[PDB]
């Protein structure tokens, strides 16, 4: 019934570190500490036994090393490599084809993360709503350009439009049908997305059906929108993914914000 | 050997071969892509109105019916990235090569579309 | 109109990037299958040429078509020859399938363009290799000549002339080519007929056979009733082949998904064999002709078959698992428009390595002087002889470190 996800791969958006072989992704020291650790304190601050970690077909027993040596959780984990990803896909693939292990519902963590937020707050929340989706917001820096696009609406809190601006259309595009309904939006710029997410029992069926997820991002929730006509048949509440605001500074990192996180660490 | 070699680089040698965009009067008015101004493009250029729709469809996912004139076109899209499209097509699917000229009619010719120009008389191939 | 096979292997090799395939496709005709489950496997060329010389002298000769109405004849040419082009990349690190093609050919085709510069290193180790190799016939062309001026390319020509001079080959004839024009390749016909004597066929020895491409020739959806067998498309070294004959797969495939690789060879029969457009029993060498074997549509896919060898029953062909190189050594890293010293090797590194005609990525297990031990993870194999070329990651994309020699 209850599972947490654990997601490990190999850095190549970085400048710098990540080229020998030796060293991986997994276990680098930012601050004399290992960044996978925060992880793991917050799946121990969540009480949770079955956890099952993914790994690509590149270093396949550092990371067991890693998790074994220094290393406080005390739970019975997991580690597998399926040799089908070639990098160019990153999660998406490993969850099509990891599919009878799952029993209910599951927590997707990536490794990268930086958290000082409380942690079972999330998953009550989830619980309690009863919906398919659920994704975090944090915004930039305020202490001294065109980024990317997010929605809100509230009075219930979901999400909208999450489209990103990298093949960006110069002028604004969104959907009337998606607009008439939920009269009230309010146009978010600062807000980013910090890859926390938990997902229902209700998904196993339609990924063996029709694969169309994309980058983990771009078509793993996008695919809500029940509008004009709907032709697809749903698997038996509405489709719709739900989105919640955070104050307290817990973020991501994919481009350049690396030597950022050390300067906020050490104060 | 080196004799004949130069007479063949000599024979090589030898051998050797816009302001036409209307203006797009088009209100961001959306969900459905609306081009009301469509039919005086097809004119001026010397174009059928479906092969542009089936360009804008071949670009992006879109789905709808000709009317006559005017498009519903399913999708909020724009008067720039359209413009850009437009612009893209007047550039791989309007100029020649033998020799640039400005009137260029359109004939259905069998499934496939090759068009003629009224200046020389040259069938070129339309489709990428 | 009954047209006979081909008969004379004709090969052409250059460098990475110039471009051979498009060159071999305007002299052929039709669109070669290589660069999910059709098409694609390995970097190679094929396409059917035609030798119909019509006589009733300077260049102008040949077409593409088989009637011909260009240069002012209305009737038919008369019968010569058939060709079949097997394709070759010139790629430091794609070095296996040139020195397969060496092998089987009879006509040799080099490439110089006018953009890079004059000393050339590659070009050089491929014409020694082909001189091991029991081999003469070599003929020279050039690339591009279109944005050169007038004397840049005297002064390239006289470049060549001045480094081919202390060489064993010198019978070499050199023509001014174009890939996109779709002209000058009557003339190279031409030549390719005047020049190279015809060369006495034989089939002895031990037929061997390379398979660079694997497809599944079947309509979306056949029915079970009419199925056809997995046609395995191959360049044919050296031996007659003809229908009735029982072939083995040499490599083997990993069948186990702890992980075994010792396992017996696959072993398949001929069902028909596709060249040129008619179907024909027997199959003279020197073509990468379609061999229809009894193998499974599933098998033939993409990257799994990669280079596998087929061979008849009892060869020396041979399956292998971590293989046998003896490696000599350059002095410092070629490549690089920053230079650095080759260093010894490291135990348990992934590394590239090429032998016979497969690009596969291997484990290192041993550490010598100069021989080396490899375990794969997809199959590879090796022919009579062939030599190997080794690729290390160094910085992002794979690099090259020196040649090599198969001591099996």
């Amino acid at each position: 019934s209850i599972q947490a996800f654990v997601f490990c791969g190999k850095g190549s958006n970085l400048a710098p570190m990540q080229h020998s072989t030796r060293l991986p992704k997994a276990l680098l020291p930012i601050g004399n500490r290992p960044m996978i650790e925060y992880v793991l304190d917050w799946c121990d601050q969540a009480d949770f036994k079955e956890i099952s970690v993914v790994a690509p077909v590149d270093e396949i027993e550092l990371i067991e090393s890693g998790l074994t040596s220094f290393l406080n959780s005390n739970h019975s984990h997991h580690l597998q490599d399926p040799k089908k990803i070639n990098f160019i896909s990153t999660g998406e693939s490993l969850q099509k084809e990891l599919l009878p292990r799952i029993n209910g519902d599951f927590v997707i963590l990536p490794c990268d993360f930086v958290t000082d937020i409380p942690p079972q707050v999330l998953v009550d929340q989830f619980r309690n709503r009863d919906d398919n989706n659920l994704a975090m917001t944090i915004y930039y820096k305020n202490s001294l350009k065109q980024q990317q696009f997010f929605t809100v609406y509230s009075e219930i809190l979901l999400d909208v439009y999450s489209q990103r601006d990298v093949t960006k259309t110069k002028y604004l595009q969104i959907r009337s049908h998606l607009l008439w309904n939920y009269p009230n939006l309010t146009v978010s710029t600062k807000l980013l997305n910090s890859f926390i997410y938990f997902c229902s029992f209700e998904l196993c069926q339609l990924l063996k059906l029709g694969p169309q997820s994309m980058s983990r991002q771009a078509s793993f929730k996008d695919p809500f929108t029940g509008n004009q006509q709907q032709q697809n048949p749903p698997t038996t509440i509405f489709i719709l993914p739900n989105e919640t605001l955070f104050i307290r500074a817990n973020n991501l990192n994919a481009y350049m914000d690396a030597n950022r996180f050390v300067l906020k660490i050490k104060s | 050997v080196g004799l004949p070699y130069s007479e063949l680089l000599s024979r090589f040698f030898n051998i050797l071969r816009k302001f036409r965009i209307p203006p797009p009067v088009c209100l961001r008015d959306g969900k459905k892509t609306i081009f009301s101004n469509i039919q005086d493009i097809a004119e001026k250029l010397h174009r059928s109105p479906e092969h542009l729709i089936q360009y804008l469809f071949a670009e992006l996912g879109t789905s709808g019916s000709v009317d006559g004139k005017r498009l519903v076109i399913k999708g909020k899209f724009q008067s720039k990235q359209m413009e850009n499209v437009l612009r893209r097509y007047i550039l791989e699917y309007v100029t020649c090569k033998t020799c640039k000229s400005i009137n260029t009619e359109l004939k259905r010719e069998n499934r496939l579309f090759f068009m003629v120009c009224k200046s020389c008389g040259s069938t070129r191939s339309v489709s990428s | 109109i009954i047209n006979r096979q081909a008969t004379i292997n004709i090969g052409t090799i250059g460098h990475v990037a110039h471009g051979k395939s498009t060159v071999v496709r305007a002299i052929s005709g039709v669109q070669t299958v290589r660069f999910l489950e059709r098409n694609i496997t390995i970097k190679l060329g094929y396409a059917n040429a035609k030798i119909y010389k019509c006589q009733e002298s300077f260049k102008s000769d040949k077409e593409i078509s088989p009637k011909c109405q260009r240069p002012g004849c209305p009737g038919r040419y008369k019968l010569v020859r058939h060709v079949s082009f097997v394709d070759c990349p010139g790629h430091d690190i794609l070095m296996s399938t040139m020195l397969s093609g060496a092998a089987v050919m009879d006509a040799a085709l080099l490439l110089i363009a006018g953009n890079e510069s004059c000393p050339q290193p590659q070009t050089s180790e491929h014409l020694a290799a082909i001189e091991i190799m029991k081999l003469k016939h070599v003929i020279i062309l050039q690339n591009k000549v279109d944005l050169m001026r007038e004397e840049s390319a005297l002064e390239h020509q006289k470049s060549i002339l001045k480094f081919i001079r202390g060489t064993i080959a010198d019978g070499a004839p050199i023509v001014p080519i174009s890939a996109q024009l779709k002209y000058n390749i009557d003339a190279v016909n031409e030549f390719i007929v005047k020049t190279i004597p015809v060369p006495p066929r034989d089939f002895m020895i031990s037929p061997r056979l390379i398979v660079i491409r694997s497809f599944d020739v079947n309509k979306p959806g056949a029915e079970i009733e009419d199925l056809k067998g997995g046609v395995a498309g191959g360049s044919i070294l050296n031996g007659v082949f003809k229908l009735g004959d029982e072939i083995e797969i040499r490599p083997g495939i990993v069948t186990k998904d702890k992980g075994k690789i010792q396992c017996k060879p696959i072993f398949s029969n001929i069902v028909s064999l596709f060249a040129e457009q008619n179907d024909l029993k027997f199959a003279v060498p020197g073509g990468l002709i379609g061999v229809g074997t009894k193998v499974d549509p599933t098998l033939c896919r993409a990257d799994r078959l990669v280079g596998q060898v087929v061979g008849a029953k009892g060869h020396l062909p041979n399956i292998y698992t971590d293989i046998e190189i003896n490696y000599f050594l350059l002095r410092r890293l070629l490549g690089v428009k920053k230079q650095a010293k080759v260093r010894k090797l490291e135990p348990n590194e992934v590394l590239m390595v090429n032998i016979g005609s497969t690009a596969t990525g291997a484990r290192v297990v041993a550490v010598k002087a100069d021989m080396a031990r490899l375990q794969l993870t997809s199959p590879a194999c090796t022919e009579i002889n062939e030599k190997i070329a080794l690729s290390r990651r160094i910085e992002k994309h794979w690099r090259l470190i020196g040649w090599a020699t198969i001591k099996k």
